[PDB]
RNA sequence: UCGA
DNA sequence: TATAATGGGAGCTGTCACGGATGC
DNA sequence: GCATCCGTGAGTCGAGG
């Protein structure tokens, strides 16, 4: 899945074979998708959303 | 895919121990004087704290403030006082011929003193990546030629030759050994970390240097 | 303290392009001014140089083609963001312009991090630079889209962060 | 700088700490016009020192 | 980003004098009224306006499309100052 | 207050029969998805193409199955034949059953098919089998008429026992991507400029496609008419 | 309140001279010519 | 709507009046409803007391003072820019000894500065707050010593400025010594000057380790009192002759002069309780007979030396405790700049009585009133403790009061700022508040006073507790100190009790600050509430319990920062505490007795008490407070109503129906929106704006002065040279903009017209009037125009003109106008939004209604916050009330949680449940089942595990709710977001910190007069500071041209400047820079430095920067 | 004093 | 332009650690 | 050789009166 460190390789190796003009188009295509995706993926945060656990 | 579980995982957004507060025990807390309550916090954020835990914690939270506020002067301080020793250096030239160098240790002595064991990845690499080699390099049969800018490939590659014992140290052009005067050269200083590529003659490193060390000034705790 | 400098509350530019910033209209036409007044001559807006700063004085005299003509000036050119404290030489970087509405300047989402910026009411000054030389120089070497990689460890210091690295997780 | 995480290349530093060494003080003058504790720039007595090697002092 | 600016970063030994380069054929462009371009007329970079598209008043664009094309040669002592300036005085008057 | 608007231009780029660029601007504040979000789900949905619902291969009972002397198994056979794009000419005409039977060492393409009649085969390079030295493939496959994305377990049909029922692909739309920019006309500031991609598979072609699009879309409107 | 001897102020870069070919070639043929 | 409050916890006493600790102190201080001879030695008259008799006619003496009433009430002291404040007379007598004779006069003192109501004040027609000051209070104190580890140092502190701080240590060579004004010196010769023998110290002292041999000194034995005083004056005054007259002076004025050296009421009470002793006076010693008698440093010396041995009962002392720290009120600092003046005075009057004829003196004739007047004014005005006061909303200017200040005069300076002074000590327990300080560099040094906390008459800040016996809490509430409590073990406010008695078998509380689990049978004390441990902006925030302190300090800080909207409601969540705020403050207006409302108007209320006495209370309408926030009443009552004793009849500003109310309630939804919410930005609905919510109106005051000049007088006139009719179209005759009027950026507002100054015009000038043939006029125009990126609708015009009734301005200026332009301010894109929980963003994106986000009956929400600010910020109140804002949504009805004794979950849960059956059976009724959407809804939550499987929609959508979590669509779509979104009514506020205030932009403008560079400053047209980081940002960069353009054609460059921007507007490029003016001002400041700066070339030969124009 |  | 008059008087305080001169 | 006093430094930009 993809993360904060596995995105960071993805734009240093971008950078390095494709050059800076191609990174910055593919970072603001990152920027672009995540935020559409993370608009409508259903995250927020409910007082339930905090999970005291049985073990605890 | 509960959000705060993601939020800390994916890296957006907390940390285990935020979390912690939020779903666990809030924890143990600090008086004063440093010293620690033998009672900790048993209620999270979430069950929502007693009067006196909380006065409790305002402790820790008061210091901590205190402590950064305090902080962010002597880290800009600093930061000045590097400025200033560094800024009449700038890469004055391509090379400055020098057949001095710095060897960088793939290896560490152990706290046991049992023997030597691998430094961690980052550090070679802080150590390593972008320098240019003093001298010829032979492992796992590639050859590193005397010039080379050592790629992220290069020092990965030396990590495994390290690991499998062909080489415990690197020859390097560094700063500490350059002969320019008044600056750094080409390939002392090597690549310009910003484009991954050797660094353009009249780049002003000192500055770079200085303001590299001083940035994180106010994180260091 | 400089001339051609002005300073405004940031706000998220989402729809911005990596070499790109939301300047406000008139933040824009005071920085520009020169320029501005040189362009209302170059057209029929007005007849010199005086006159058209005196039409720029009051508010209520101000029209459409001056704005249109603070549009044509500048084209191709870039002003400098700048957040306090300034701790690297990334504290600074070059943005082409983009006029818009309202009085707030807009940055762009992946540049925060270089510039340990946030929305809770930070603000930032903005700077023309003026010669041909001071422009080349933040074109190339000063834009944002040019300097990807921290200049200290060598990593990508523009990459996705929060609702980016959420979404594409997700 | 490790501790607290933050990846910082050793070149900068080495930099700073070549700041730091580019200064010397003379335990003898030789035949220069120095003196006993005289503290002066490394690179200036290095050239006054190949000055004077050349010149047979 | 600035388009092509890898090929740039490619031309010369140092990023400052790829700036130096650009920002002095600015110059030229502007004190000559851009009659100097070596930029066919369909090279010509444009500025979308109101009426149609016109040329781009931005010199510094202009520079470094010219320099992209290899039309453009750069160095040091090529010719002296004077020389240049009256020489290019005479082939497109200000 | 008093409000003019002027018509907005209406653009087209097209590569081919397969990729076309459509932007509508200057729109109303908020129109520019008003038009597109209907429009996109249309053209992925309702859009009337074939698709290749069932497949017959001799001595083949199931999907999963491996066919002798053919080096493509049933799957990836079934794979390919989802991608073939077969033109109805006939208006009339609902459905088609192709026969194909070849053998020995030889590379079946989509040209091998017996032709029917006003049945036009578009991509008849599109590779089906590499058969080799005794291997023998001989299969009939369904086309039929219809619209959207049906799984092969919802349509379910089955000509005879050991016919294999195929994700139906009737869609010629491969996708549709809209993207609304901020654009101004004179000092208005808000106005919509919206920019349509649509990706076909050549049998419909984009500008077809969204002309059909709008079509339906008007002629639901007409709905609201006869209480 | 000089130019900085780094960046677009380095001596090794500054001196640097641009001349279309157009113009070199007028100038080199005055150069032949003297 | 019905308002529901939680919590078992009864309070028994009420919250102080909250403003006590400034009217009370400064009541104590006057004393001006006191007659004079009832007064006590407190305050100005123990000023008096302190400062007379004044002798060497010979002799002055106070009989008594008296305080005549204000010459102008308090809003005409706005009005004028007068200070509220009364005569200050005092009856005096003048006596010469000889001559017997004896002159008594009343004198005229000039004016004390009157505390309002509120506890404010008004200097100069501007309102202030003097903040209460924290130090370490007077008394004895003894520390380890850092260097020495079983050594210790005795310290005698008296009061600030009232004498010396003195230091006992014994010396490594065992000899112990004192230290005065930085002088070591043996306490051993002080002794014997005391009186002490020998014999007396053996004796007393003896006991301890033998260590009294460092105490012994033949030499200081072998000589009488006498001698060993000019030995001591001596030691103390090298060079100054040791007459026997003049080291008795000395030596009385530094230790028993009560005229110079004084300890605190609570310097001489800690004293005691310290050593164990008695004081008869504040001072050390006595001067009794002739010969200096001992008070303080035996008993001083006898605790040290039993501390050093080890003797049980002696102890160090914390000096962070709250009983060794004391608050200085307003009383106390106005008291000592009091005494100063008057002191001054003295010597004035001391100066005066030497000279002139010494038959006929009056009182009058001796004293200058002058030096007083200017200690006073001072001490209101340039002081640091006397602060602007901050009226945004009532809120601020109440926890403006209540602010305790560790800085300032007699207070430390930043730089002696430490942790430890910082820090939350284990005695801020219910008084001072631990989460309201600053943050940033001013942290843990101004601080808040507790909801119930007092101050006492010692200085000290006492908290109440509730007096338990045999496990029985009692109704009696008992004020310790910190000193007292630690003496106690105190449960707390929340154990359980059935009936008075405590329920619990084991019972949590303190003993000296540590927690402890203890019986009933073992509890002393109980607290009075969780309400007493907080201020009173931290008392305001609802689930506080819940919120992590760090971002509970933003939110209780920007509480303060609040603008009161137009249309400003109450939470919906409420604390219980904000019907006080309201009423302490003085910002709603109530009935004095029952009765009838005869009259109900906009500018006045009219009420009929029983009494049968009509009274009229008049309302503030639009007034501009001290921050442009603008304060009016609106009466809430009708002709006719019946009215009780303490009923609401008028709502202040930032007031709902007698509750606080800093903001709005909106609808509020909990996601990520397309980045427009991205790092703590805010997208909110432009319904927002259409029903007027965060609209507030703002009032801007300006200022224009004609005044008399050597060229002749400037005059307000609507005659202004070279203006069209379209320009002076909204100036009336005289030439001041019309009420009603709208102003825009550029427009004039008062017309004036200047003398020109001597014109010797150029060629051109000349040439150009030939052409034109038109005589250059006399007068200019100087009228005061709208700055850029201001205006708003005219309100007020005030004139003042010299030569009319009542009016006298400062000498030269013929008059002076005032314009007051107010606005009325929507939200915008730039403006800061907060809720109470610290949660703090930027509206970043403003979307028509479509575009919102929406409830499937089609109910948009109005702000869209993103959840990312959540987990890192740890404040989850603010979930927690938007929950229970969700239910009281749909329930119609607000709710009270007292922090900490709040709605626990089940409750909020059962809540949720009544509001899930009005939120769906009405659909249900209506004939609509359930959406295709929410079913797609309801199996992506079932995947998540947020709903049981199996169960019917209905009930699902019922279990989702109870999370507070609904089914939400996006309106750009129609799709339903994938997952359940959090939505509910959430509390939130605009800040005063808004875009409109604070965008700037400058081409060119006004330079410093040296430098010649930029002024700064938005107001003076000012250019953007480019430091020295940013010069390093640009070198780092290595842009070489960028950089120099900055540091000259853009600053300090004059001809460069010129040429650069004649460049620009003739269309041609910029000229290379030249030498910046600012260095040619170091060179010259280094030259009057007797430094010659030679700029060379690379020949070593001179270049002449000044073009010559320096050089002969 | 406040903001970042 | 003339009795005679003759040594002042506010300091004022919760840091802090470095370096480089000054005395047992 | 080792206490001691003295002088000098102790984050940026912005707001308001
Ligand atoms: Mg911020
Ligand atoms: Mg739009
Ligand atoms: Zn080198």
């Amino acid at each position: 899945p993809q993360e904060k460190n596995s995105l960071k390789d993805l734009v240093y190796q971008a950078f390095l074979r494709l050059g800076m003009e191609k990174t910055a188009r593919l970072l603001d295509a990152l920027k672009y998708y995540g935020f559409t995706f993370s608009t409508t993926s259903g995250i927020t945060i409910g007082i339930d959303d905090a999970v005291i656990p049985e073990e605890k | 895919f509960n959000p705060l579980y993601v939020m800390a995982q994916s890296g957006a957004r907390g940390n285990p121990q935020q979390i912690r507060q939020l779903c666990g025990l809030r924890g143990l807390m600090q008086k004063p004087s440093g010293e620690t309550f033998e009672v900790p916090v048993r209620s999270s954020f979430r069950e929502g704290l007693t009067v006196l835990e909380y006065f409790i914690s305002s402790h820790g939270a008061r210091k901590g403030g205190a402590d950064t506020a305090l902080r962010t002067a002597d880290s800009g301080y600093l930061t000045r006082k590097l400025v200033d020793v560094t800024h009449e250096i700038v890469v004055r030239e391509a090379d400055c011929g020098t057949t001095n160098y710095i060897s960088v240790p793939l290896f560490q002595p152990d706290e046991v003193t049992r023997s030597l064991r691998l430094r961690k990845r980052a550090d070679i690499e802080a150590g390593l990546y972008g320098r240019v080699l003093a001298r010829e390099v032979e492992v796992l049969g590639v050859r590193l030629e005397e010039g080379r800018y050592l790629s992220m490939d290069d020092v990965h590659l030396l990590i495994k030759a390290a690991e499998a014992g062909e080489i415990q140290e690197v020859p390097v052009r560094s700063p500490l050994t350059c002969q320019t005067r008044y600056g750094v050269c080409q390939k002392c200083y090597g690549y310009d970390l910003s484009m991954a590529r050797p660094v353009s003659i009249g780049e002003a490193v000192g500055i770079v240097a200085a303001q590299s060390i001083g940035e994180p000034g106010t994180q260091l705790t | 303290r400089v001339d051609y400098s002005g300073r405004s509350v940031i706000v998220v530019g989402p729809q911005l392009k990596l070499h790109q910033c939301g300047l406000p209209k008139r933040m824009a036409l005071e920085l520009f001014k020169p320029f501005l007044l040189k362009k209302m001559e170059e057209k029929g807006i007005a007849p010199n140089v005086k006159a058209a700063r005196r039409m720029l004085e009051r508010q209520r005299d101000i029209k459409d083609e001056v704005w249109d003509a603070l549009e044509e000036v500048i084209h191709g050119k870039v002003v400098l963001l700048n957040r306090a404290p300034t701790l690297h030489r990334l504290g600074i970087q070059a943005f082409q312009p983009v006029l818009v509405e309202g009085q707030s300047i807009q940055l762009h989402p992946l540049v925060c991090e270089a510039f340990n910026a946030d929305f809770d009411g930070d603000q930032m000054a903005v700077h023309v630079p003026l010669s041909s030389f001071a422009q080349a120089e933040a074109r190339i070497q000063m834009l944002s889209a040019h300097n990807l990689l921290s200049p200290a460890s060598g990593e990508p210091l523009a990459k996705p962060s929060r609702d980016i690295i959420l979404g594409l997780y997700y | 700088y490790r501790a607290q995480g933050v990846k910082l290349h050793d070149k900068h530093i080495e930099i700073v700490v070549r700041q730091m060494m580019k200064y010397v003080e003379v335990t003898d003058p030789g035949d220069s016009r120095l003196l006993e504790g005289q503290v002066l720039e490394k690179w200036d007595v290095e050239a006054l020192n190949e000055r004077l090697i050349a010149e047979g002092k | 980003a600035e388009p092509g600016i890898d090929k740039l970063f490619g031309m010369v030994d140092s990023k400052y004098r790829l700036t130096v380069v650009v920002a002095k054929r600015a110059q030229q462009l502007l004190r000559h009224g851009f009659k100097n371009t070596v930029l066919e007329p369909e090279e010509r970079p444009k500025m979308q306006t109101l009426e149609g598209l016109f040329d781009d008043p931005n010199a510094v664009t202009w520079a470094m499309k010219e320099l992209l094309t290899g039309r453009l040669v750069f160095g040091e002592n090529l010719v002296p100052e004077d020389r240049l300036q009256k020489e290019m005085e005479r082939l497109y008057p200000v | 207050l008093d409000s003019k608007l002027k018509a907005p231009v209406f653009t087209v780029r097209t590569q081919g029969r397969e990729y076309g660029e459509f932007v509508l601007e200057p729109l109303e504040r908020g129109f520019g998805v008003t038009l597109g979000n209907p429009l996109r789900r249309i053209l992925l949905s309702s859009i009337p193409g074939t698709a290749v619902t069932s497949v017959y291969i001799e001595d083949v009972l199931h999907e999963f199955s491996t066919i002798p002397g053919v080096k493509e198994d049933v799957v990836e056979i079934i794979l390919n034949l989802k991608e073939l794009v077969v033109r109805f000419l006939n208006p009339s005409l609902q459905t088609v059953t192709l026969l194909l039977k070849a053998e020995g060492p030889k590379e079946v393409k989509a040209r091998d098919f017996l032709p029917v009649a006003d049945v036009e085969i578009m991509n008849p390079d599109l590779h089906i089998a590499t058969l080799e030295e005794g291997g023998r493939l001989n299969m009939e496959v369904r086309v039929d008429r219809g619209v959207g994305y049906v799984p092969a377990e919802k349509h379910g049909i089955k000509d005879r026992i050991n016919a294999i029922p195929v994700d139906a692909v009737f869609s010629p739309v491969r996708r549709v991507a809209f993207q609304v920019e901020d654009t101004r006309l004179g000092q208005r500031t808000d106005l919509d400029k919206l920019t349509l991609r649509i990706w076909t598979d050549g049998s419909v072609t984009p500008l077809e496609a969204l002309n059909q699009a709008v079509e339906i879309l008007r002629e639901h409107l007409t709905y609201f008419s006869n209480p | 309140g000089r130019l900085i001897p780094a960046g677009t102020g380095s001596d090794f870069v500054r001196f640097t001279q641009v001349v279309d070919q157009k113009t070199l070639k007028a100038i080199e043929e005055a150069r032949k010519e003297a | 709507m019905e308002i529901k409050r939680f919590g078992r916890i009864r309070e028994v006493i009420p919250l102080p009046p909250l403003t006590e600790i400034q009217v009370e102190s400064y009541r104590r201080a006057l004393q001006a409803d006191v007659p004079p001879e009832k007064r006590e030695n407190v305050g100005i008259q123990a000023a008096f007391r302190e400062t007379f008799p004044i002798e060497e006619g010979l002799v002055l003496d106070f009989l008594e003072y008296r305080l005549g009433e204000p010459p102008f009430p308090q809003d005409e002291c706005r009005e004028k820019d007068l200070t509220y404040q009364a005569p200050l007379y005092a009856r005096l007598q003048l006596i010469h000894k000889d001559t017997g004779l004896i002159k008594e006069d009343e004198v005229f003192l000039g004016h004390i500065p009157l505390m309002t109501e509120d506890g404010s004040f008004i200097i100069n027609g501007a309102d202030r707050v003097i903040v209460s000051q924290i130090h370490r209070s007077p008394g004895v104190y003894f520390t380890p010593d850092p260097a020495r580890p079983g050594r210790y140092i005795a310290s005698i502190i008296p009061l600030p400025k009232r004498g010396p701080w003195i230091d006992l240590e014994v010396e490594p060579n065992g000899v112990v010594s004192m230290k005065v004004n930085k002088r070591k010196f043996p306490l051993v010769l002080l002794l014997r000057v005391l009186g002490y023998d020998q014999e007396t110290l053996a004796r007393e002292l003896g006991a301890y380790g033998e260590l009294v041999q460092g105490l012994m000194d033949e030499s200081v034995f072998a000589m009488r009192p006498e001698e060993a005083l000019i030995r001591l004056f001596t030691l103390l005054r090298p060079g100054d002759p040791p007459k026997r007259d003049k080291a008795v002076a000395y030596v009385y004025g530094l230790i028993a002069d009560p005229r110079r050296y004084d300890l605190g009421e609570a310097g001489r009470y800690k004293a005691e309780e310290k050593l164990g002793i008695r004081l008869s006076g504040r001072t050390l010693a006595r001067f009794e007979d002739g010969e200096f008698k001992d008070e303080v440093f035996l008993p001083t010396l006898r605790y040290l030396f039993a501390l050093t041995a080890g003797v049980p009962g002696h102890e160090v002392d914390d000096i962070d405790h709250l009983g060794n720290r004391r608050i200085r009120t307003v009383g106390e600092l106005m008291t000592d700049q009091f005494r100063v003046g008057l002191a001054r005075l003295a010597r004035g009057v001391r100066e005066r009585m030497l000279m002139g004829s010494e038959d006929s003196l009056t009182p009058a004739k001796l004293v200058n009133s002058r030096p007083l007047e200017a200690a006073i004014r001072e001490f209101f005005s340039r002081s640091q403790l006397s602060q602007f006061k901050d009226e945004t909303n009532p809120l601020s200017s109440l926890r403006h009061k209540r602010r305790i200040s560790a800085l300032g005069p007699g207070g430390l300076t930043r730089e002696r700022a430490g942790f430890d002074v910082r820090d939350v000590h284990r005695t801020h327990y219910g008084r001072i508040c631990p989460v309201e300080t600053p943050e940033g560099a001013n942290i843990g040094l101004i601080t808040s006073l507790a909801a119930y906390a007092r101050v006492d008459e010692l200085g000290f800040i006492r908290t109440p507790y509730r007096r338990v016996v045999g496990g029985v809490v009692t109704d009696e509430v008992v004020y310790m100190t910190a000193t007292e409590e630690d003496r106690y073990t105190i449960a707390q406010a929340n154990t359980p009790l059935e009936g008075n008695r405590i329920a619990a078998e084991r019972v949590v509380a303190r003993r000296k600050g540590e927690p402890v689990i203890v019986s009933p049978e073992e509890v002393e004390f109980m607290d009075v509430s969780p309400k007493q441990v907080f201020s009173v902006n931290t008392n305001l925030i609802p689930f506080l319990e819940h919120d992590d302190a760090n971002r509970a300090l933003m939110g209780s800080n920007m509480q303060t920062q609040a603008v009161p909207l137009i249309r400003a409601q109450a939470p919906v969540v409420m604390t219980g505490l904000e019907e006080r705020v309201v009423r302490d403050s003085l910002a709603a207006l109530y009935a004095e007795e029952d009765g009838e409302v005869a009259k109900v108007d906009g500018n006045r209320i009219v009420v009929r008490y029983e009494d049968g006495r009509l009274v009229e209370y008049p309302l503030r309408r639009f007034y501009r407070s001290n921050q442009g926030t603008a304060l009016d009443q609106r009466p809430r009552v009708v002709v006719g109503q019946r009215v009780r004793k303490g009923d609401l009849l008028a709502d202040g500003p930032a007031s709902e129906n007698g509750f606080l109310a800093l903001g709005q309630n909106v609808l509020v939804a909990i996601m990520p929106f397309d980045g427009y919410n991205f790092e703590d930005a805010i997208v909110i609905s432009e319904e927002l704006l259409k029903r007027d919510f965060y609209t507030s109106i703002h009032i801007e005051r300006y200022e224009i002065e004609a005044r008399d000049t050597k060229l002749g007088p400037e005059r307000i006139t609507r005659d202004i040279p070279h203006l069209s009719e379209a320009a002076l179209r909204d100036l009336d005759e005289e030439g001041v903009v019309r009420i009603g009027a709208e102003v825009k950026p550029g427009d004039i507002l008062v017309g004036r017209t200047s003398f020109k100054g001597e014109s010797e015009p150029t060629p051109e000038e000349r040439l150009l009037r030939s052409i034109f043939g038109e005589k250059a006029r006399d007068v200019k125009d100087t009228s005061l125009r709208v700055p850029p990126g201001e205006g708003g609708i005219v309100v007020r015009t005030v004139r003042l003109r010299r030569g009319d009734p009542g009016v006298e301005l400062k000498p030269g200026v013929r008059e002076v106008v005032r314009v007051y332009v107010a606005q009325k301010r929507k939200l915008q894109v730039g403006d800061k939004l907060a809720n109470r929980h610290g949660n703090k963003g930027v509206v970043a994106k403003i979307l028509p209604v479509e575009d919102m986000p929406h409830l499937p009956d089609g109910t948009p929400v109005d702000v869209i916050l993103n959840p990312l600010g959540v987990p890192s910020r740890m404040n989850l109140g603010q979930i927690l009330e938007t929950h229970l804002g969700l239910a009281g949504y749909f329930l119609g009805q607000r709710y009270i949680s007292p922090i900490f004794d709040g709605a626990k979950e089940p409750e909020i849960k059962e809540l949720l449940a009544q509001a899930f059956e009005v939120y769906f059976g009405k659909r249900k009724g209506e004939g609509f089942g359930v959406d295709k959407r929410e079913v797609e809804v309801l199996r992506r939550a079932e995947k998540l595990g947020l709903v049981t499987p199996g169960k019917t929609p209905e009930e699902q959508l019922k279990e989702l709710f109870l999370q507070g979590k609904v089914v939400l669509y996006d309106g750009r779509t129609g799709e339903p977001i994938e997952g359940p979104i959090v939505v509910g009514q959430m509390f939130i506020m605009k800040l005063y910190h808004m875009v409109e205030d604070k965008m700037h932009a400058r081409s060119t403008g006004p330079y410093s007069l040296i430098t010649q560079q930029p002024l700064g400053g938005k107001a003076q047209f000012g250019g953007q500071r480019f430091g020295e980081m940013e010069v390093w940002a640009l070198e780092a960069y290595g842009a070489a041209h960028t950089l120099q353009e900055m540091l000259t054609l853009k600053s300090d460059d004059i001809e460069g400047r010129n040429a650069a921007y004649e460049a620009i507007i003739k269309g041609e490029d910029v000229p290379e820079p030249s030498v910046p003016e600012s260095f040619r001002v170091l060179v010259k400041e280094l030259q009057a430095l007797a430094l010659d700066v030679q700029t060379l070339d690379e020949k070593d030969n001179p270049v002449d920067i000044f073009e010559g124009l320096a050089s002969k």
